[PDB]
């Protein structure tokens, strides 16, 4: 029954929601370490006409 | 370090005026979130001690706990950031003003450095 | 469901404690002989003969036929040595010294 | 093209099918022993063809199909050697196992767990196949330990009997004593010739030192029941008669002699190890024959006969005639 | 998960190392170069301390 | 890595807000999902590492241990599901909370790119273990075992804090990358000798080394099934893992400072293997077996050769799985027997055949049978030690023989023979126990197909 | 139960340090360690001396 | 097959004799080969042709990654962490490539040994010489570095070897 | 099993520590509560610190 199983099965979304939250946190933490993007002495590459960043 | 006797210090000021020249911590700072979590834990423990429904006894009390913890955490973070900024500023100024005690190291290349080799056998 | 007195204790010097220990282990008083009071911690555990467990009466109606044991007797300190799966001391048709001499 | 490799792999593959089917429905009926016997007979008839092609041409080949892993400069791959020794010993073992299984279909008709018995026999046959056709020392060790475990499981077939468990543990003990020397030889070969493969081992060791050959001889003595570690073979007669007829009579007990045969290019280059193995073979064959001269249990007499024959083929290895030892096997 | 681990993309660069070794060996065999060089780094860039003892 | 840490944290609110009759289902399902997600760390590269952030980094050494740690928890829940039937809801939720906290602390410990954070979580993983041992234990000796486990670890680990802080003050950083890149040789002096001892003893006490192993039998015997499994599977690998990480700074001192520990381990493996032969207990026997294997791992780590490191990693993973399975089997026997004595119940193969084949497979794996990863690690370690010195083969072979002897003794005494007559409560095995042991054993026979995933960074 | 208790948990409370027990403990717990240390130290010293002299023929010793 | 290069995996021309039946007895080998071909090779060949023609309808490519050269550890500052990192990664890649080179030589040696049969001691002198040279070079390069090997340790070993050989050469010249 | 693992290894590290700490605790905590002895010890330590650390 809708709105009744929710009162008993609302806890099953906790881990998936936390997993998505952790993926978002990992991406956000990665966004702060872009101090050498496309500047490494080995992977230095000229940008394509329609790329702004080498990696996200 | 002992910055107690640092010149030009107001005896009983939590945040000096120059501390306003630094970026304030964001309201979504992880440390502020930790203060909020500590407040929620305090509320849950209070509910448990008084023998009340732990998760849903007093919502206003838990909200007040969280808000007070967040407030104190924000101001404490501001003071901590100001103090660390002061430490770094004094360090850099003293290094600049005493070049004799901090000489520039003669940069060297691994090609002309002899390090002993200890084989593993 | 075992009282503290049933557990083994220190080496008994007085004959009264010796008799009490012998009664505890379900054996006769003058048939009970503990290990000598040396440094090792045998305590008041009876020194049963070094007789193995393969040469017990194989036709007797034991409670544990494979181990050749009866429910409740004192158990040899080295039972895991003599379980018919390991060292046994069955008498041999030829003497031990002569066997060693011949093989060497 | 060149059906030699295809058929030589196919015999070992078809030998595995009943093991896969052991969880199917046919395992729960009385049709399983006939199924296993027919599978073994078909495998023998299929393996008879590479023998004919080798006889006609002189065919030799090694197959390295699956590359297991590389450790820096060493490669371990599932490589089979299909030389004269393997291509000739496969049909004999398959024929003997076929006859033994047909005999067991009559000897063990009253055993409730007969299907499990046939499955164990097939597992032993598969492991011996692995040991015989192995090309690198690691696969040889896999077969070496598998045959030992199968012998342990089949000796103690009757779990109620205490003597069966005692004999199984004794056989495991002596086989581990042999495995000590086997592991020593494996470690020496890897650390000096930088390869567990037989090809690189044969090239890189023109004058093989004493230690690896000593380890190989110790392992062969352990598994072939020589004088130092003989009693496990006579005491392994606590198992069912077919097990003693197949495992501890003619196939499994010749694994050490086969190991010494396989490393014959290195045995020739050393004179001390040849002397030691000749002496070991002579003393063990005389001792086991003398013990058998007065025995009263028939299976004991045949076991000591097997031990004497193994000593004789070890002597044959001692006088530098490995091929004659293979023929005697 | 077993299938995922089995088909894991080769990030360890096992095939890449094999291809590079193949190219290096072919080039050094074609021109007569002595395969592996006993010196990992060229002596010219390396500077030694003169003992004069 | 937060995609692993956050769901493990969220496991707590799920457990606390679940229904009174559905905690086990939710915990098991979501722990299995977490393990599936954590399986992705196995894709390491031949270059440095998977540097996620400034705080967490993953190597090809941390990945197998992390996967094993994430995989263990569902098995712990399945093993603990039986003896907690007559327990109140709050205490069951507290038990699951302790298990989740232990998993989270181990997960944060294994990556821990900074050594001080590694030490903090390494010591933090102790409190839930001590609570589990001393609270949910049957025997009256659980208090003594808990005290021994606390103090043996803490006395060894306390000098490590001073050593690490001193290393930070002199070197300037305790980040593992900087430590590895800026490593310098250690001069042979008394101060360096004592710094070596402080940095080594804290990990050598946990594996443990022979002579400091007195806490392991007590902790393993008196703990519940979940505590025994986590102790024998993951908590022992903390020392070994720590040693590999911290060994780099020490050279070249180790070359001569490893002699006492090498002798102690190469003799203690023989001593404990011999001890396993004459034992009146099952869990104690398995604990001594774990001690022997960890002594072998100690020798491998102290040798400091590539093959030694690969063999060490393989042995850690294999022994963790094998000992967890053995403790599971012992607990299953003890629940029906209620005695925990090897010779009290005999001939169980007649009554429980599937349990018998599980026993056989576990004993074969413990026996280091090829081509299982147990023998892969064993053989790699033996070859490395032979390269170190040709005489180690004697000790290694004797250890192998005694290991086979006591493993088959354990199998035979409890499985073969005539059944005990005065026991009539041997109920048929449930589906839970069979599933638990199947899930214990199948990963081993799957990993033997792809050993490169568990061979460490020096592969 | 009595046998198991006497074998496992009743050994230390009945232990006394005497010439015999002390000598047996010292020997059986110290002698093997120093014996093996001396043996391995001698072997490794000989091996390192041979390596320093260069007369060992360490060819093809790639994996270690 | 063109899957592997022939120059890096050399193979002799593999000359084979001709059938010269001395008797009129029909050898079972030829009959067995014919029946095996007819009832085995044909279905396998047809299945493979079907699979290959299925592949040809959907064709796509994958490329081999090329790595730029970066300054070695020899031209690296004392504490420049970035250049040290780049040089260390380059050294690790070179180590892997050299390991695969040794693997190539070992594979060729084993193939030579098994192919030549009973005269392997004579016909495979060249492969043994190549393996000896490559093994000596590899041992001089990366042997005895230790479990925690690094570019700095290899450079130090090279420096020590060069010191020893320079001293030996000076002693020989001044003798 | 018995002589080394269960007797001497226990005697050396854990049991010796337990005995030593028990004896020292018994020594330290056994004060009759009399302030006469307390103040005599105070005078003794005052004299010791005055004449030693200067
Ligand atoms: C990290 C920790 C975090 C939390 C810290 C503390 C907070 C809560 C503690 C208060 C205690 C409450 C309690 O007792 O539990 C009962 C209560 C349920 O039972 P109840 O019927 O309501 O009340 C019964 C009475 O409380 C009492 O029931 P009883 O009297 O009938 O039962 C008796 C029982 C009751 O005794 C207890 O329950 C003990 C209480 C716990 C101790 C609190 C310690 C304070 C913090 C220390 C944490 C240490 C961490 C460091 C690691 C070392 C570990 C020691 O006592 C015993 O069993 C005797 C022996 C005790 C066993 C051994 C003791 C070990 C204690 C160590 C605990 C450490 C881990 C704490 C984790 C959380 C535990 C609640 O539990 C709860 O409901 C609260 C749990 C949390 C609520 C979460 C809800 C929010 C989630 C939804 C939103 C999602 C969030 C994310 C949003 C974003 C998503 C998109
Ligand atoms: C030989 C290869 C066979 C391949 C065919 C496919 C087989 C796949 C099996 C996968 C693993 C088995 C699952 C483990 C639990 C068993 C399930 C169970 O409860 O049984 C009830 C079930 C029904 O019986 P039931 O009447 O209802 O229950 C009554 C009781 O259970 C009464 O039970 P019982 O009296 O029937 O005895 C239980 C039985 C079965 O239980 C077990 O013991 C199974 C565990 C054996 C492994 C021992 C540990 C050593 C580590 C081995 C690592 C290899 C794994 C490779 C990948 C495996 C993938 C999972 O134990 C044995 O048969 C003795 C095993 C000792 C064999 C020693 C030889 C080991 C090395 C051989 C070479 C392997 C690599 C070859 C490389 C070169 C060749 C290309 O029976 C079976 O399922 C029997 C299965 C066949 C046995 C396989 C044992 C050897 C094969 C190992 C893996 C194959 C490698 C790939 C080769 C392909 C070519
Ligand atoms: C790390 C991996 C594993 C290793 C760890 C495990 C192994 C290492 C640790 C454990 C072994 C270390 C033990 C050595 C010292 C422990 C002795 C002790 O604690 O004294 C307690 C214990 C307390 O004394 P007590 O209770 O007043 O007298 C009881 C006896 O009835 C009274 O005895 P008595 O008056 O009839 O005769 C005593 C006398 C007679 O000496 C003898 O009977 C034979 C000679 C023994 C020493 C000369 C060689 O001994 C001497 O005068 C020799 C002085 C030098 O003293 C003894 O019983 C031992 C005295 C004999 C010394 C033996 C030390 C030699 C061992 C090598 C060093
Ligand atoms: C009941 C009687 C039997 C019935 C069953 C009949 C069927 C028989 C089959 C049983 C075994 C037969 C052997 C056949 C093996 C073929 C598959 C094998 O070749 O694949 C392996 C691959 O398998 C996986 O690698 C092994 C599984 C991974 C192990 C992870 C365990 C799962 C996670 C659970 C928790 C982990 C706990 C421990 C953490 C460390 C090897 O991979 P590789 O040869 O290179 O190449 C793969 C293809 N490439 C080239 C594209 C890459
Ligand atoms: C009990 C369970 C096991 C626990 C762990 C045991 C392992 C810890 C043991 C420590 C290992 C050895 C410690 C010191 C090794 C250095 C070598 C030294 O011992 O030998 C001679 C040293 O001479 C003497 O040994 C001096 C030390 C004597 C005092 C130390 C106590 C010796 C016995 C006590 C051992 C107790 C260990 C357990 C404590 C509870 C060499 O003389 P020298 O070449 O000039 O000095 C070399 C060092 N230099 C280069 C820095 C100068
Ligand atoms: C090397 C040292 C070997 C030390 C062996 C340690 C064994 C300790 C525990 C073993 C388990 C005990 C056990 O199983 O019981 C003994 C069991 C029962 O005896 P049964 O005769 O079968 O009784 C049948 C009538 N009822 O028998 C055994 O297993 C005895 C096994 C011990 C063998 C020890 C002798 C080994 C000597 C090796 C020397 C030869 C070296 C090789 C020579 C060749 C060199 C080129
Ligand atoms: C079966 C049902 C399906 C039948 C149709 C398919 C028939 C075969 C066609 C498949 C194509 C061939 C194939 O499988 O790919 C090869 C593939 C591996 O790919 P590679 O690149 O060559 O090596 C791994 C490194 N990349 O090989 C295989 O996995 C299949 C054959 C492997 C052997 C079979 C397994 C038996 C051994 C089990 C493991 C035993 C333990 C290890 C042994 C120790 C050896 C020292
Ligand atoms: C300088 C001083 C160094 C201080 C080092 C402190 C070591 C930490 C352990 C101290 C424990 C001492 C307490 C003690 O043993 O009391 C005796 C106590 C009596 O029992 P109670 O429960 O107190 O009374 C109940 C009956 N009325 O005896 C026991 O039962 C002992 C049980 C726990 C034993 C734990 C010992 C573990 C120590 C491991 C070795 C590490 C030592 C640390 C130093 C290392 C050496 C450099
Ligand atoms: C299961 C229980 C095991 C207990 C293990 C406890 C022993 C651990 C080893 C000793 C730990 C203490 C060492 C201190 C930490 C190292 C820090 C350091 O390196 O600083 C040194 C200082 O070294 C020290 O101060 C060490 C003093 C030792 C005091 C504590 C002694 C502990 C017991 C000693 C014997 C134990 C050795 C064997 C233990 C075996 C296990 C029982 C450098 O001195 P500098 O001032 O920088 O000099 C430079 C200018 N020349």
């Amino acid at each position: 029954n809708v709105l009744q199983i929710v009162r008993d099965h609302w806890v099953h979304i906790l881990v998936p929601v936390g997993f998505v939250f952790g993926c978002y946190l990992d991406r956000r933490s990665d966004e702060k370490l872009t101090a050498f993007r496309n500047k490494s002495l080995l992977f230095k590459r000229e940008l394509r006409p329609n790329e702004e960043v080498t990696w996200k | 370090t002992m910055m107690s006797g640092r010149p030009g210090r107001v005896p009983l000021q939590f945040l000096p005026n120059e501390a306003r020249s630094l970026p304030p911590p964001k309201l979504t700072d992880p440390r502020l979130v930790y203060m909020g979590f500590l407040g929620y834990c305090s509320g849950l423990i209070d509910n448990a001690i008084r023998r009340r429904p732990v998760v849903s006894a007093g919502l206003h009390r838990q909200l007040l706990y969280v808000t007070s913890f967040v407030f104190f955490g924000y101001y404490l973070l501001k003071r901590q950031d100001y103090m660390y900024a002061l430490r770094d500023h004094d360090m850099f100024a003293y290094v600049k003003s005493h070049p004799e005690d901090f000489p520039e190291k003669d940069k060297k290349t691994y090609g002309e450095i002899l390090e002993e080799f200890h084989p593993v056998r | 469901h075992v009282t503290k007195d049933m557990f083994p204790g220190p080496y008994p010097k007085t004959p009264e404690e010796r008799a009490a220990a012998a009664k505890k282990y379900n054996m006769r008083v003058e048939d009970y002989e503990p290990y000598p009071d040396d440094g090792m911690g045998y305590g008041d555990y009876p020194k049963l003969p070094d007789r193995s467990q393969q040469e017990r009466d194989p036709w007797y109606d034991w409670d544990h036929p494979d181990l050749r044991l009866n429910w409740g007797e004192p158990i040899h300190w080295d039972l895991d040595m003599y379980i018919r799966n390991r060292v046994d001391t069955s008498p041999t048709p030829v003497s031990w010294n002569t066997m060693c001499k011949h093989l060497f | 093209m060149n059906p030699f490799a295809s058929l030589t792999l196919t015999t070992l593959t078809i030998l595995t099918i009943p093991i896969m089917m052991s969880n199917s429905n046919i395992y729960k009926t009385n049709l399983y022993p006939n199924y296993v016997k027919t599978t073994v007979s078909y495998a023998f008839t299929l393996s008879l063809v590479p023998l004919l092609m080798f006889m006609h041409t002189g065919q030799e080949m090694i197959i390295s199909n699956w590359h297991w892993m590389t450790l820096q400069t060493v490669e371990l791959s599932l490589s089979f050697k299909m030389d004269y020794f393997s291509v000739m010993f496969i049909p004999v073992a398959l024929f003997v196992t076929w006859s033994i299984m047909e005999f067991s279909m009559w000897y063990m008709h009253s055993d409730p767990f007969i299907n499990r018995f046939f499955k164990y026999l097939l597992l032993f046959l598969i492991t011996m196949m692995i040991l015989v056709t192995a090309n690198n020392l690691f696969q040889l060790f896999i077969g070496w330990e598998g045959v030992g475990i199968m012998s342990f499981l089949l000796i103690g077939w009757w779990h109620g009997r205490t003597d069966a468990n005692t004999a199984a543990l004794q056989a495991i003990l002596y086989n581990r004593i042999g495995d000590i020397g086997f592991v020593l030889s494996m470690a020496w070969f890897l650390t000096h010739s930088n390869a567990w493969d037989l090809q690189q081992i044969f090239m890189l060791n023109n004058e093989c030192p004493n230690m690896p050959l000593i380890g190989l001889l110790l392992a062969a003595a352990g598994k072939s029941a020589q004088f130092g570690l003989h009693p496990w073979l006579p005491s392994a007669m606590e198992g069912p008669t077919p097990v003693s007829a197949l495992l501890h009579s003619s196939t499994m007990v010749v694994a050490g002699v086969f190991l010494l045969i396989r490393f014959y290019p290195l045995m020739e280059t050393n004179k001390l190890v040849q002397t030691m193995t000749l002496c070991l073979g002579a003393i063990t064959t005389l001792f086991t024959a003398l013990c058998a001269i007065t025995q009263n249990d028939i299976k004991k007499i045949v076991a000591f006969s097997t031990s004497s024959q193994l000593g004789l083929m070890m002597v044959t290895i001692g006088i530098n005639q490995p091929h004659l030892a293979f023929l005697h096997i | 998960g077993s299938t995922f681990v089995a088909y894991l993309p080769d990030y360890r660069m096992q095939e890449w190392a094999r291809r590079e070794a193949e190219r290096l060996v072919k080039y050094r065999e074609a021109n007569g170069l002595p395969l592996m060089e006993s010196n990992c780094f060229d002596p010219n860039k390396i500077q030694l301390p003169e003992d004069e003892d | 890595m937060l995609k692993i840490i956050i769901p493990t944290t969220m496991l707590l609110p799920m457990t606390w807000m679940s229904k009174h009759n559905m905690i086990w289902i939710n915990a098991t399902v979501h722990s299995l999902l977490i393990s599936l997600i954590s399986l992705s760390l196995l894709n390491q590269l031949g270059e440095n590492s998977l540097n996620f952030s400034l705080t967490f980094f993953s190597d090809s050494l941390s990945a197998p241990l992390l996967v094993l740690t994430t995989w263990l928890l569902p098995l712990m829940l399945m093993a603990s599901q039986s003896h907690l039937s007559k327990e109140t809801t709050t205490r069951k939720k507290l038990y699951i909370t302790m298990l989740i906290l232990l998993q989270l602390f181990l997960i944060m410990t294994f990556t821990a790119t900074e050594l001080i954070l590694f030490y903090i979580l390494f010591e933090a993983t102790l409190v839930p273990t001590l609570i589990i041992i001393t609270r949910w234990g049957n025997q009256t000796e659980r208090l003594n075992a808990g005290l021994y486990f606390l103090f043996y670890t803490l006395a060894g680990s306390l000098p490590l804090l001073v050593a690490l802080v001193y290393i930070q003050n002199t070197t300037g950083s305790l980040n593992f990358l900087i430590i590895h890149y800026w490593s310098h040789p250690l001069s042979n002096s008394w101060s360096n000798i004592f710094m070596w001892l402080a940095c080594i003893m804290a990990f050598m006490v946990k594996m443990p080394l022979y002579g400091l192993h007195l806490w392991l039998p007590k902790a393993h015997v008196e703990a519940p099934i979940a505590g025994s499994m986590v102790l024998a599977a993951v908590l022992l690998k903390l020392g070994g893992y720590g040693m590999m990480r911290i060994t780099t700074i020490l050279n070249p001192l180790t070359n001569y400072m490893a002699y006492p520990f090498l002798m102690l381990s190469m003799w203690g493996m023989i001593m404990t293997s011999s001890i396993c032969l004459r034992q009146t207990d099952l869990k104690s026997l398995i604990a001594y077996s774990s001690v022997s294997h960890m002594a072998l791992v100690i020798v491998a780590i102290m040798i400091q050769t590539p093959w030694s490191f690969m063999g060490a990693t393989a042995l850690m993973i294999a022994h963790g799985l094998t000992s967890s399975m053995l403790f599971c089997l012992a607990n299953t026997n003890y629940e029906r027997v209620h005695s925990r004595t090897m010779i009290l119940a005999r001939g169980l193969q007649t009554l429980l055949p599937l349990m018998a084949t599980w026993w056989l497979v576990a004993s074969l794996t413990n026996l280091a049978l090829p081509p299982s990863i147990n023998l892969i690690g064993e053989l790699f370690i033996i070859t490395a030690s032979f390269s170190w010195s040709n005489i180690t083969i004697i000790l290694m072979g004797m250890n192998m023989m005694i290991t086979a002897l006591y493993s088959l003794y354990m199998l035979i005494t409890t499985q073969r023979g005539k059944y005990t007559h005065h026991i009539n409560n041997i109920k048929p095995s449930f589906t839970r126990e069979n599933a638990l042991m199947a899930l214990h054993i199948l990963p081993l026979l799957l990993l033997t197909l792809n050993p490169k995933m568990i061979l460490g960074p020096l592969y | 139960i009595r046998w198991t208790y006497a074998r496992s948990a009743n050994i230390y409370p009945n232990f006394r340090p005497t010439p015999k027990t002390s000598l047996l403990g010292a020997l059986f717990g110290i002698g093997p360690l120093f014996f093996w240390y001396y043996v391995f130290k001698t072997d490794r010293d000989k091996k390192e001396k041979l390596i320093q002299e260069g007369k060992l023929d360490q060819t093809f010793n790639i994996s270690y | 097959p063109d899957s592997w290069d022939k120059d890096v995996y050399p193979e002799p021309p593999r000359r084979t004799p001709a059938p010269a039946p001395q008797t009129s007895l029909p050898n079972p080998v030829t009959y067995l080969t014919k029946i095996f071909d007819l009832l085995v090779d044909r279905p396998v060949t047809l299945a493979r042709e079907f699979i290959e023609q299925q592949h040809a309808k959907n064709r796509y490519y994958y490329y081999h990654r090329e790595f730029r050269r970066v300054p070695d550890i020899t031209e690296c500052e004392e504490k420049d962490i970035l250049c040290m990192f780049e040089a260390e990664m380059q050294w690790r890649r070179d180590y892997k490539v050299d390991q695969e080179i040794v693997n190539i030589i070992q594979e060729r040696l084993k193939a030579c040994q098994q192919r030549e049969g009973e005269s392997y001691r004579q016909n495979c002198a060249k492969e043994l010489e190549q393996f000896t040279q490559v093994s000596k070079a590899f041992q001089d390069r990366y042997s005895d570095l230790g479990a925690h090997y690094s570019a700095r340790k290899c450079l130090a070993k090279q420096k020590q070897r060069m010191l020893a050989e320079r001293k030996a050469a000076k002693e020989a010249a001044a003798a | 099993s018995s002589l080394l693992d269960l007797i001497w290894l226990e005697t050396i590290l854990p049991k010796t520590t337990s005995f030593i700490q028990m004896k020292m605790s018994i020594m330290v905590s056994n004060q009759k509560g009399l302030i006469k002895l307390y103040f005599l010890s105070f005078l003794i330590t005052i004299m010791i610190s005055m004449t030693l650390f200067n």
